[PDB]
RNA sequence: AUCGAGAGGA
């Protein structure tokens, strides 16, 4: 019934937990507030997976 | 064992809330409560 | 002094709930060492409740010194106060 | 005869069913449950493990035999070890038990309380037979075993009574019920629509009369008449434990009414 | 995990009566309530012992030593 | 002592506002005109139809205990069917002589109204109301 | 870790005994009898048939705490009546309708079949 | 804990015979409450324990599953052919007398949960014991003979009160308490005590 | 706007009024024009109405704000609480917020104002300015192991004679 | 922070908490192997010294029992090992460090501790079972249930610490905190429904129960009371035999709505001493209401005494209640048939209402509406119409009630449960609340996949259509799920908000406590307020009294308080009075009754213009009420008899007292002017209530009498001061911070209109506390 | 009336433990959360070979019962075969007070 | 025995 899915470091099992991230390589546009000097702003994240 | 296998942790605008595009990817209900509540996700 | 007269003093009269939680404190650290008791003893063995007998029968030796900001102070006996409360 | 009335249903050899006419509610009640606790039985409790090569742990077989059932018809005559003068325990007070199976087959090797044997002098008594209900000869499957497992464990099975643990109860489960049309309006029937069609009557309709609307509500009347079926585990065959039972109920009593004379 | 001896709630030995079980819809190709039914069950409390019980006892014994 | 108060009484309603054991009960005096008079009455025990003529008293004795009745030997006011003990409270004057007492017994309530009630109900927390046919 | 030793619901302790009758402090003729490891089982019996007792007038009964066995029960009487004469006359009913019961139980049993 | 986060500790063990029963001889290992409802509207609580006595009764498989075509309607119907009035109640007597009781009860099997926790694996005390090294003060861990902190809260709430030489004595005489020397002119602790 | 007040037969009497509401705030220039009551207008800056009418209104449009919060949740306090706090932020001569801008950087004691915030920097600029400590607040006390001087200690028991 | 305000500590535990609904309220049941573990450093006196010797043999193991014996000379004499374990000479003068024992001071605790109630001084009881238990109506304050909840207690070490211990701590003491100036502990649970069962009318009890529950209460005089029904059958009344844990002297009136000295409803209340009269019992009385029984007896009585009250409800109530069931089953969620079809075609005419408002603004006929978004008022317009739908709808299963409904009956007790609670399930669920706002367009332009794009009806957008009891759809159950996340979000957000707010507003206060003048003061010693809280006054002592001098018509005043002995008509008809006709004509004292009248214009002038609002009940001290219903007992007086003072004792007497209450003492002048104004409002009621034609018209009293009431009035005022000492920062704080904690709705329910956004929840007081320059909602409300 | 695709069936919007919960869809929507905070605090049978393994820490249920009320869903996360409880008999009813 | 991170309880 054990699926498996983990490590063994020293007799323990170890699991490695998926981690987020906001995605690459999209344009996104962002309004930016009030007390500033700019409007809009658009940003991309470019990085080679 | 079984939830411990398939978990899904976010570092640091809504980030907590269960935003409309989650069906079906994440589940709506489980979550941790206090401390890093919303952050931590379950598939 | 510095010490404000007898005559003249402006405070309560009435025990504060905080003074006599004291004064019951310090005769019961007292009598708790069998030093000399100052009443009859019906039957009554606790420390703390013997204290009470004898603030009840006003015969306990402690006079209080109450600070008024200024730096001054007024003087009143568990003798002269009221234990109404 | 006189007060306290009887009148047998059904009566098997694990189930009586009976009336109970002109007793007190008080009495009824207090029967039922000196029934439950307070009966003097006999089953295993100190259990000895020298061998256990088992895929179970030590204390779950040392508890499940405690459980199992064992004869208790002459219980009467055997003293508890809490009274005994023999250390720790003698033929007078304990009957000591030994189970002792090796795995042998290739096939899983089933371990059962026919397998169980005694060991103490009896000097004679009906005292210390798993007690067997099973067609085929085997009450209680005690524990499995495959292969090489071995198992060999000594028992001593004292006196009790279920006020202490419930593998001292001789009772099992016990019905009973009084006045079947609510007469005595001691409840209030729940209904989002109806009383009278929302709940069943009891299978005890049969024996009362009705009630009339015709009639004002029964003030002066009284707990009395009552439905009792009573089950057995089976160390004391039905009828024994509900006149045991009776005779406990009134023995300490006794006790009670001997203490007024001594103080 | 081996059936219980008597249920819980009430305490009706159900121990013998597991292999039984096994037997009444295995061989006497039975359904469920009705083979509970046959065994001596009318009390759902120890309709229950056997209803959810679930015999591991069955895998531990395969594991080899 | 004795007696404190006698009349008959004409029963105009009968009203089971969400019970089922207690009635409030509406009546009013053949006997004389300018009267009314409201009660709690436990149904399930004494029941009552409307239009439905009862007997009403009021007395002060038939301090310690109350003991179980062991009537083999006892004495009460008892000649009636249903009876009741309370306590008198407020002691209201609808404007002129006309004058109305309440009355609880253990919740359950009495509004007597008449005039003619005069040198009679004092405060005695005593008063036990009584019923019959 | 902290469980109150099992046979301590039946077994008397030591110094302990089985009855211990106290005046009642506040009620002429009256008494409190403290009934040692024991409880509903026999509480409730001899509240409910003392009550038959016509010249009884006062009886109830109480297990304390839930923890122990311990139950009170008081007794009020009409002058000339012994309170502990009342327990006894109680008592004894009781005998003797389970020693009926008993014999009534007996003849049935035999006469019924299977 | 059910399983819907009713959560609860046994606040006593009743035997049998002090516990309340059907007519049938059955008694519950287990007696919530009434209120444990209205707070929390936990309702398939409810509904999976009457649908869970009938899946005792008939010998079916219950089915819990989400949307599908499993009503209260539906069900009771399927436990009125059984025998029991079907919107689960029972009838019951107090264990103490033996009466009826004057209101019915909502009674039928269901999960319950054993979480850890539980007790003789928290409960804790100390009287002095050991303390630390770099401050005299009592170590921390249950385990290791700890002792429980008296926290800035705390010290609010005994002030408050003006429970003073009480709030004085758990921060002197239990924790640190300590004696040094000053020079009462410098004002520090230079002072050597060549003491004795 | 529904508002009670008394009609001349002297009871009071539900009467109605058309009341004006805003998204924003300029006082003093509103309360200027014609035909309003400037006797009567509010703005729920508690800010402003100090600017405007002076520290003594401030008070209790503040206090108003605190209160427009326990009342409006249904939860009651009394006054005497509130006011102690509105007080207490009033006193120094302006307004003084609860936080280590506000009361901390005032010139309590220096012990007694580091068991908050900054603690260190704070301990610091205490031995340049080489400042002294009264150690008559709690804290202080607290920090020392002595009996502070609250309720039990407010006061010293002694020693009199008496004995005659 | 880490280390010197806040040390780890000696003699402590800390466990599970339980319910001991047999166990009395100043009382902790702290298991042996705690008990037996924790020492009192108790010295020898030839008073204890026989009940210690026997605990030095006995040791650490057998309970009542000592660890280590301390001598003289600094030696510590360890007895669980040792040579002379099994002896001992103990002479006086040395210390004995017993185990702690049965009725000890100590002090419980648990946390969040945020409260002078966090922190209580019990007594206690050793029992078997490794938990605390601790009984069910301190459950409040300590906020706690037992769901694995658990909780601490340190033992002091001194003999005052354990006098300061119960002599302040004590919860005896601790029943009516200043925070509310109300009581903080009531009846709930089981206790609370019942006891409405026990008392409804329909609730009779006979002889058999009527003998124990007598016997149930402790403190009974052993007299079976007589009973309501002597006919056919004694039975006694619920309420009779309740009436037997109520003490003497207790004296009660409330009135609900429809309420009439009959109560048709059976609503109200009325305690006439000891007994009930009539009304049901719950929350509203027995529980930690304003001015209920609890709040009336430890004033009346005291506490030691309200203490014992509190178990004695209990054990009777939960022994009735033991003996006669109560339940609840899903059965009590199935709504009537006939209604059904009623609430889903409520919904049904709310859905296609607001249809015609969509295809309205679809159709560009919608307007505008002022100060607001085309859109944005359709967004209003729609959550007003689709509330209004759900409450209605609500509603109609809150009358398709049905009293043998357990729910209801525990709403209608007050003990769980509310209105919502009933329309949710049975009914519908309603509206899915997330950011103010419905549920948003997360996927462009439509909320899930399996709409259409462009959609602007209820479920689209998050209306879950049936209850909890039909099932909530797939689509719905999603939404739900979102706003139930942002519920759990903004609590491990609001409590740890919160839990700042206090922390601040203690350490800004910390220090303020009244002083020896009765002025206000900190560390530097500056005046913050004059006279604590505007009039010297413990808020522990204080009830909201009716002024009545404010409300009612000029005509309704002047038929109150004229005494005209010169006019005929208005004067003290002799009927009133012994002296009566031989005062009527008169000018010697006429010119008092003149002058006191004046003085009660002058009054009614000042009050109006301090309460413009007309609002007429203030929190004050002194029930004044409450002294004269104990005035109308303790002198047995009849309505019938006329009086025997003088017109001068009343008028006279009234104004001596009137300085004689005292709040600042001190001999110049500007103090003696602050003692007026201190007491000035306080004494517009008292003149109010001991006026002249009061005193003889409405409450009846003598002279004998009277002075019993004046001398009472006295006697409680000056009870009522604040006591210099009384640490008053940490009191305002924990007051205003504690509600913090329990508010709900950062947001709120005036989204309904979504511009009736004027910021509340907890940021509200973020920014006040701020002392913020950008406020969020800033507005004028000009007049 | 315009799709392109179908959902394999909606109870798969669910993960691992909110999948035992028995009628979601029937719970206010926090308690479905709190039993996947839990349940997983809820000891079974952690695996088969418990009794050959060395870990610190391990509690097993003496004896384990599949539910009487299962989700469609359980039996592919083995539930019935590696239960995590057992079948209780309730009585919601105020009692004794405790 | 100390410093670091996480898991979990209210
Ligand atoms: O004072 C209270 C305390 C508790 N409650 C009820 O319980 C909660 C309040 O307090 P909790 O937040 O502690 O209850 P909870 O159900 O959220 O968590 P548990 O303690 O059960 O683990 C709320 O959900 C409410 O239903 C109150 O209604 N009022
Ligand atoms: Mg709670
Ligand atoms: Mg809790
Ligand atoms: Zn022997
Ligand atoms: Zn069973």
């Amino acid at each position: 019934f054990d699926m498996g899915g983990y490590f063994i470091i020293n007799g323990s099992e170890k699991v490695l937990i998926a981690q987020e991230r906001s995605a690459g390589n999209i344009v996104q546009v962002f309004k930016k507030a009030a007390p500033s000097p700019i409007s809009h702003v658009a940003e991309i994240r470019s990085a080679l997976e | 064992t079984l939830s411990h296998l398939r978990r899904t942790n976010t570092p640091i605008a809504k980030p907590r809330q269960l935003h409309n595009t989650h069906w079906g990817l994440v589940c709506p209900a489980e979550t941790p409560e206090g401390q890093a509540c919303g952050l931590v996700k379950n598939l | 002094e510095k010490a404000i007269p007898k005559d003249q003093r402006a405070t309560t009269p009435y025990m504060t709930k905080y003074e006599r939680a004291r004064i019951l404190g310090t005769r019961a650290l007292q009598i708790s060492m069998n030093a000399p008791v100052f009443v009859d003893l019906e039957g009554e063995t606790d420390p703390l409740r013997i204290a009470m007998k004898e603030l009840a029968e006003k015969k306990i030796p402690l006079v209080i010194r109450r600070y008024l900001p200024d730096g001054s102070f007024e003087d009143w006996s568990v003798e002269e106060l009221i234990v109404d409360l | 005869e006189e007060g306290p009335q009887v009148k047998i249903r059904e009566a098997s050899k694990d189930n009586v069913d009976f009336i109970l006419s002109n007793v007190d509610l008080a009495m009824a009640n207090s029967l039922r449950r000196v029934m439950i606790a307070e009966i003097p039985t006999l089953a295993i409790d100190s259990v000895e493990v020298e061998t256990n090569t088992t895929v179970l742990a030590d204390e779950f077989i040392a508890h499940r035999l405690g459980l199992i059932p064992l004869q208790s018809m002459d219980i009467e005559q055997l003293e508890y070890s809490r009274d005994c003068f023999c250390e720790d325990h003698c033929d007078k007070c304990s009957v000591v038990l030994t189970l002792q199976a090796f795995g042998e087959s290739e096939s899983t090797t089933n371990v059962y309380s026919k397998d169980l044997v005694i060991v103490s002098n009896l000097m004679g008594r009906n005292i210390g037979h798993p007690i067997i209900q099973d067609k085929e000869g085997n009450g209680v499957l005690i524990c499995k075993l495959r292969k090489g497992q071995e198992l060999k464990l000594t028992c001593v099975a004292k006196k009790g009574i279920a006020k202490e643990h419930a593998k001292w109860g001789p009772a099992a489960a016990i019905e009973f019920e009084y006045d079947p049309w609510n007469k005595l309006k001691h409840t209030d029937y729940w209904y989002e629509q109806d009383s009278a069609k929302e709940w069943p009557q009891s299978k005890n309709c049969e024996y009362e009369d009705p009630p009339n609307e015709g009639d004002p509500f029964d003030y002066k009347a009284q707990a009395d008449t009552f439905y009792m079926n009573v089950e057995s585990v089976g160390s004391i065959p039905v009828d024994q434990v509900v006149v045991r039972g009776i005779d406990t109920l009134q023995k300490k009593v006794a006790s009670i009414l001997l203490a007024l004379t001594q103080m | 995990m081996i059936v219980p001896v008597r249920c819980f709630s009430c305490g009706k030995v159900v121990g013998d009566k597991w292999e039984s079980y096994l037997n009444l819809l295995q061989e006497d190709e039975l359904d469920e309530g009705t083979a509970l039914s046959r065994l001596g069950l009318k009390r759902y409390c120890c309709r229950r012992m056997i209803l959810t019980h679930v015999d591991l006892i069955e895998k531990f014994l395969r594991y080899n030593p | 002592s004795n007696t404190l108060f006698d009349d008959i009484f004409q029963v105009s309603e009968v009203d089971p506002g969400r019970y089922n054991k207690v009635c409030r009960i509406e009546a009013a005096s053949t006997t004389q005109d300018q009267c009314k008079l409201t009660l709690d009455i436990n149904v399930e025990l004494f029941p009552v139809a409307a239009q439905d003529s009862l007997t009403v008293t009021i007395a002060s004795s038939l301090t310690r205990s109350w003991r179980p009745p062991q009537a083999g030997d006892r004495s009460l006011a008892d000649d009636y069917d249903y009876v009741m003990y309370g306590t008198a409270y407020k002691f209201e004057e609808v404007s002129k002589d006309l004058i109305a007492v309440y009355y609880s017994f253990g919740g359950l309530l009495m509004r007597l109204e008449g005039n003619y009630r005069n040198l009679n109900n004092l405060k005695q927390e005593n008063a036990y109301l009584l019923i019959r046919r | 870790m902290n469980a109150p030793d099992r046979f301590e619901l039946f077994l008397l302790g030591e110094g302990e005994s089985k009855l211990k009758i106290d005046p009642d402090t506040k009620a002429p003729n009256a008494v409190v009898i403290t009934f040692e490891k024991e409880d509903h089982t026999l509480g409730n019996l001899i509240r409910a048939e003392l009550l038959n007792d016509r010249k009884v007038l006062f009886a109830a009964y109480k297990v304390e705490h839930p923890f122990f066995a311990r139950f009170k029960l008081r007794i009020q009487t009409t002058e000339g009546y012994d309170p502990k004469d009342a327990l006894k006359n109680a008592c004894n009913s009781i005998i003797n309708k389970l020693g009926a019961l008993k014999t009534n139980f007996e003849t049935e049993w035999n006469l019924q079949t299977l | 804990a059910s399983r819907h986060g009713q959560k609860g500790t046994i606040g006593i063990t009743y035997r049998r015979e002090d516990m309340p029963f059907t007519a049938e001889g059955i008694v519950p290992d287990l007696i919530i409450n009434p209120h444990a409802i209205p707070s929390r509207m936990t309702v398939a609580h409810l509904i999976e324990c009457l649908l869970s006595k009938v899946a005792a009764l008939s010998g079916n498989e219950g089915d819990a599953s989400p949307f599908t075509d499993i009503t209260v309607e539906g069900i009771s119907k399927l436990l009125r052919e059984h025998g029991y009035q079907s919107r689960g109640f029972e009838v019951m007597y107090n264990g103490h007398t033996g009466k009826k009781l004057m209101a019915q009860i909502f009674f039928g099997p269901t999960y319950y949960q054993r979480l850890r926790h539980m007790v003789d694996d928290k409960i804790h005390a100390r009287a002095r014991g050991p303390m630390q090294v770099l401050t005299r003060q009592p170590v921390e861990g249950r385990s290791r003979d700890g002792g429980l902190r008296f926290g800035e809260m705390e010290r609010d709430c005994m002030i408050a009160h003006g429970a003073a030489s009480f709030l004085k004595e758990r921060l002197m005489e239990a924790s640190d308490a300590f004696r040094v020397h000053i020079c009462g002119i410098c004002g520090l602790m230079t002072v050597i005590a060549k003491l004795n | 706007y529904d508002r009670k007040v008394p009609s001349p037969t002297g009871e009071y009497v539900k009467e109605p009024e058309w009341v004006l509401e805003t998204d924003g705030v300029n006082l003093s220039e509103v309360m200027t024009v014609p035909g309003i009551d400037p006797t009567r207008i509010y703005t729920n800056s508690f800010i402003d109405i100090m600017e405007v009418l002076g520290i003594e209104a401030g008070r209790a449009a503040l206090y108003k704000e605190v209160y427009n919060v326990i009342a409006s949740d249904g939860s009651y306090v009394n006054y005497r609480h509130m006011a102690l706090l509105v007080d207490v932020m009033t006193t120094q001569g302006g307004l003084t917020s609860v936080t280590r801008h506000g009361f901390n950087r005032s010139n309590t004691g220096a012990l007694m104002r580091c068991s908050f915030e900054e603690t260190v920097e704070i301990l610091f600029e205490a031995g340049a300015s080489a400042e002294l400590d009264d150690c008559r607040g709690v804290s202080e006390n607290v920090i020392l192991g002595q009996m502070a001087p609250i309720g039990t200690g407010a006061f010293d028991v002694m020693i009199d004679e008496e004995s005659l | 922070r880490g280390n010197l305000m806040g040390k780890r500590v000696d003699f402590s535990a800390r466990t599970v908490i339980s319910g001991d609904p047999n166990l009395e309220l100043d009382q902790v049941g702290v298991p042996k192997s705690i008990a037996k573990t924790l020492t009192y450093p108790e010295v020898v006196t030839p008073y204890n010294i026989d009940r210690l010797t026997q605990l030095v043999r006995n040791g650490p193991n057998e309970h009542p029992g000592a660890k280590y014996v301390i001598r003289d000379s600094g030696d510590r004499i360890d007895l669980r090992y040792s040579k002379r374990a099994g002896d001992i000479q103990l002479q006086y003068g040395w210390k004995v460090e017993r185990h702690i024992m049965d009725n000890d001071p100590v002090l419980f605790n648990r946390q969040p501790s945020l409260h002078k109630m966090s922190m209580m001084a019990h007594r206690v009881k050793v029992i078997p079972y490794s938990t605390f238990r601790l009984n069910l109506s301190v459950t409040s304050p300590y906020n706690a249930d037992f769901d694995g909840d658990e909780m601490n207690l340190h033992v002091p070490q001194s003999e005052e610490t354990r006098a300061e211990l119960s002599q302040l701590c004590a919860v005896p003491l601790q029943i009516v905190s200043p925070q509310s100036n109300k009581p903080c502990m009531g009846i709930v649970q089981d206790t609370l429904c019942g006891i409405r069962k026990l008392t409804l009318r329909d609730t009779f009890i006979e002889l058999d129960q009527v003998l124990n529950m007598l016997y149930w209460v402790p403190d009974w005089d052993g007299v079976i009371p007589t009973p309501a029904i002597i006919k056919p059958k004694p039975l006694w009344s619920g309420k009779q035999i309740l009436s037997v844990a109520i003490p003497n002297g207790i004296h009660l009136q409330r009135f609900d709505e429809g309420t009439t000295l009959l109560s048709p409803k059976d609503n109200g209340m009325l305690i006439i001493d000891g007994q009930i009269i009539f009304g049901v019992v719950e929350k509203k009385t027995v529980g930690s209401s304003n001015g209920g029984l609890i709040h009336v007896v430890t004033r009346e009585k005291g506490p030691q005494v309200c203490a014992k009250l509190f178990g004695n409800i209990q054990k009777v109530v939960n022994f009735w209640l033991l003996h006669n069931g109560f339940s609840t089953g899903i059965g009590d969620t199935i709504a009537d048939g006939p209604t059904m079809r009623e609430i889903t075609e409520t919904i049904a005419e709310a859905k296609k209402k607001v249809l015609d408002v969509t295809k309205e603004a679809q159709a560009n006929l919608l307007t505008a509406k002022h100060g607001m978004t085309l859109r944005e008022s359709f967004e209003d317009n729609v959550v007003r119409f689709l509330n209004e739908a759900r409450d209605k709808a609500g509603r109609l299963a809150e009358v398709n009630l049905k009293d043998l409904n357990n729910v209801k009956q525990m709403v209608m007790a007050g003990s769980k449960g509310s209105f919502i609670n009933i329309a949710q399930m049975s009914a519908c669920v309603g509206q899915q609340s997330v950011e103010g706002k419905r549920i948003a367009f997360g996927f462009v332009d439509r909320t899930l996949p399996h709409f259409s794009k462009d959609d602007y009806s209820p479920e689209s957008k998050g209306f879950v259509e049936n209850s909890y009891l039909r099932g909530l759809t797939p689509q719905e159950f999603f939404f739900h799920a979102m706003g139930g996340r942002e519920g759990l979000i903004d609590t491990a957000v609001k409590t740890a908000e919160t839990g700042y707010i206090q922390r601040r507003l203690v350490k800004a206060l910390e220090d303020i406590m009244v002083h020896y003048d009765n002025t206000t003061r900190n560390s530097l010693g500056n005046v913050i307020q004059f006279i604590y809280g505007e009039d010297g006054m413990d808020a522990a002592h204080i009830e909201k009294q009716s002024l009545d001098t404010i409300g009612g018509s000029d005509a309704a005043f002047e038929k109150r308080y004229r005494v005209d002995l010169l006019n005929t008509d208005h004067t003290l008809d002799p009927s009133l009075l012994e002296s009566g006709s031989e005062i009527l004509g008169d000018l010697k004292l006429q010119v008092l009754l003149d002058e006191e009248y004046k003085q009660l214009v002058k009054d009614r002038k000042f009050l109006r213009e301090v309460f413009v609002d007309g609002e007429a009940n203030w929190p004050l001290p002194v029930n004044i009420r409450r002294i004269i219903q104990n005035a109308q007992q303790t002198f047995h007086i009849d309505h019938t008899k006329p009086s025997d003072l003088t017109i001068k004792d009343i008028v006279l007497g009234v104004k001596d007292l009137q300085e004689n209450l005292l709040v600042l003492r001190g001999k110049n002048e500007i103090i003696q002017n602050a003692q007026r104004d201190a007491v000035t409002l306080f004494c517009c009621l008292l003149r109010s209530r001991l006026a002249t034609r009061r005193v003889l018209q409405e409450y009846r009293l003598t002279k004998q009498a009277f002075d019993w009431v004046l001398s009472n009035i006295e006697a409680q005022f000056l009870r009522s001061v604040v006591h210099p000492g009384e640490m008053v920062g940490v009191l305002a704080a924990q007051s205003i911070g504690e509600p913090a904690t329990q508010m709900t709705l950062n947001t709120f329910h005036f989204a309904g209109v979504a511009s009736k956004k004027v910021t509340s929840g907890v940021p509200r007081l973020k920014e006040i506390l701020n002392v913020a320059k950008n406020m969020k909602t800033p507005s004028l409300t000009v007049y | 009336t315009t799709f392109t695709h179908c959902e394999i069936h909606p109870s798969m919007i669910l993960g691992v433990a909110a999948s035992i919960i028995p009628f979601p869809d029937h719970n206010q929507s926090p308690r479905n959360t709190y039993q996947s905070a839990m349940g997983k605090q809820a000891m079974g049978v952690f695996l088969t070979n418990y009794n050959v393994r060395m870990d610190t820490m391990a509690n097993i249920l003496y004896y384990p019962q599949k539910p009487l009320g299962t989700t469609r869903a359980m039996e592919y996360l083995k539930f019935r075969e590696l239960p995590a409880g057992q079948n209780a008999i309730v009585a919601i009813a105020c009692y004794s007070g405790y």
